């Protein structure tokens, strides 16, 4: 009928995802201007609309995984998520980068047209990520060759999809899909590319009198190295010039904060806090949380540097003992949790009745 | 089927 | 139906372990809370639970396989066991890692369902530990290839194995097994780890007079050392960030003591001592132990240093000569045990009826 505008898409977003205003702007520009190719399939304006590709850049933990997952309850096209790690170029024992378009066809019930204007979505392509270090003598096939598949892939090209997937002889027929309106976005979270674009940006190191020091603390963060990212770091990276050129549109994601996790315990749809809020529910009981409570496990969670999943961390540490012997217990109606319960100087307050 | 269905095999 | 609480699964598992309460609450807890996310789909409310994968660090003979082992025996739901070692990177000589969830299809007659919600252990994950590959000089298919892998698999994704290895071509159909909601528990003696949390516990700022602090440190055991262990410890020890995040709870063993091994001695049901007495029982034969001898024999397997494992080693060694011609003679009713038949200037006291 028609084509939802981004602040709707976003709008949904916000319900599950907390920050990241610059990726979920993104994603819904992409998501419509796909949605207005789709529209005027007949095309009559005589130019031929080019698609472009989305990378993510973020931290673990940061909400890029999620962000696909999110999509896919909202979008209408057919979806699909798919390992970088597993693939492998083609003649070998892995499954081929044609694999990925038999998993699109599943969804839309085996149907090519439906395939063509389908979304797709990559993660862990960082890992693919070529070794500078190690010489070009011995071939790579995980990462390198990897690369050089999806570069026709990503550009669009005609694919010879198998029915199945599971294997692709030479004299069996496979169905021909074209990928040249197909939207792919790659996401990873690439470890140690902070380091190279400090080194270009400040090249502030040397001991001698007319060389500057700089101090730790000037430093900047590994979330504000990130903004400043260009293809030439990504090339030091291990990645192919041909491959981040077919990605011309580049989106970063912030680290979280105390404040910022603090939102992720109860403003998100499937929060941790609803989560264990129900688990206490079927059981006949009730639980309840403090607003003191959530800044410390945040703030120990900050200390742990692995994202929001280092907050389901510290609540079962905290509620290891309590799961023990929950429902051993009688005549128990609500559970309380204080702050010092957090800092391990007392046990949760129960509530019997 | 006791024989495969393909003869033919790639490594 | 009612489904077991933590109380009744820690007491079977207390028979066959001693000394792991810490261990045996937290797998209580987890097996309770799976349970619990099966009777419902999602919950009262609609909102999904996430899972949250165990670790298990410990020294080599304190029960981390034995627990796993045990814990199949309680299992209502399919169960499997895993060797990091044989796991590669996709495209190459090695096991792949799908295969691991090929393995969990078996015992349920390959039921995608039943392996959904299936628990699945892997035991020595520090083999696949990084060796001082920071730098990254060449891809490790068996170290840090092998967690790259397990990224997406651990927190939910699918997969795609053959139902019967590719029976025909056409139409093959390979099963689709969404592991969002199989838990997975990984364990693994780590060497090393306890000397860097040591070095991040040890105190002193620097040396001289300058220091303001004394740097004042006392001898802990390795298990208190464990305890206090947190992911950036175990980053050093070769461990990508993003998998340790993927194991929110972590579990410690502890060591064991004479009072330990005594009782394991003759406290659990399939005991070493209880076994030979079903060994000898069988022939028309009572055997019988003594105090004095455990102790013997639990000093001598610490001495040793070769773990609960190593007591095989001296009992067999005790009686080597006595079962040796033992079918010969007859007309033996009893057999008597002593301290000084373990030191080796004895010999077992024999009763005939
Ligand atoms: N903004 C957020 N809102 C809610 N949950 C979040 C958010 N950011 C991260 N998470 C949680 O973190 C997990 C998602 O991790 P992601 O950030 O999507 O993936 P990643 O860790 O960046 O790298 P990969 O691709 O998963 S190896 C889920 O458990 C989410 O609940
Ligand atoms: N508490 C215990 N009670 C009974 N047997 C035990 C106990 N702890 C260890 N064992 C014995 O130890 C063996 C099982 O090995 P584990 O204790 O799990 O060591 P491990 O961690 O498996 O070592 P690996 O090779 O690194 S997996 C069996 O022979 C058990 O009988």
């Amino acid at each position: 009928s028609a084509l939802p505008t981004p602040h709707e898409i976003r709008n949904h977003l916000d319900d599950y995802v907390i920050g990241q205003e610059q990726a979920k702007k993104v994603l819904a520009v992409a998501v419509y201007n796909h949605y207005k190719r789709l529209r005027n399939g007949d095309t009559s304006n005589g130019v031929e609309l080019g698609k472009s590709n989305i990378l993510l850049i973020g931290p673990t933990g940061s909400g890029k995984t999620l962000l696909a997952e999110t999509l896919a309850r909202l979008l209408d096209v057919p979806f699909t998520m798919a390992d970088a790690t597993t693939l492998t170029e083609a003649g070998y024992v892995g499954e081929d980068v044609e694999n990925i378009i038999q998993k699109l066809l599943q969804k839309c019930d085996y149907d090519v047209q439906k395939a063509q204007r389908g979304i797709v979505y990559i993660d862990e392509i960082d890992k693919i990520s070529r070794k500078s270090d190690n010489p070009s003598i011995t071939r790579d096939v995980s990462g390198e060759g990897v690369q050089q598949a999806l570069l026709k892939l990503i550009e669009g090209t005609v694919a010879a999809v198998p029915p199945q997937g599971g294997r692709k002889h030479p004299q069996q027929e496979f169905l021909q899909v074209d990928t040249s309106k197909i939207l792919f976005i790659c996401g990873g979270a690439f470890a140690g590319l902070d380091k190279v674009i400090s080194h270009r940006v400040e090249t502030g190191s040397g001991i001698g009198f007319g060389a500057t020091v700089k101090a730790k603390s000037d430093k900047a963060s590994e979330g504000e190295l990130l903004a400043q990212v260009e293809p030439e770091d990504l090339i030091k990276f291990g990645l192919i010039p041909e491959f981040i050129g077919r990605l011309p549109v580049v989106a970063t994601l912030n680290e979280l904060s105390e404040e910022a996790l603090i939102q992720i315990l109860k403003e998100p749809k499937n929060a941790l806090t609803k989560q264990y809020q129900a688990l206490f529910n079927l059981e006949g009981v009730d639980l309840e949380f403090r607003d003191e409570a959530l800044d410390a496990i945040a703030k120990k969670a900050m200390a742990r540097k692995t994202g929001a999943r280092g907050l389901r961390s510290i609540v079962e540490a905290a509620l290891l003992d309590t799961m023990y012997d929950l429902p051993s217990m009688e005549d128990v109606e609500k559970v309380v949790i204080d702050e010092s319960v957090i800092d391990g100087q007392s046990e949760p307050l129960l509530i019997y009745g | 089927a006791a024989n495969d269905e393909n003869y033919a095999l790639a490594a």
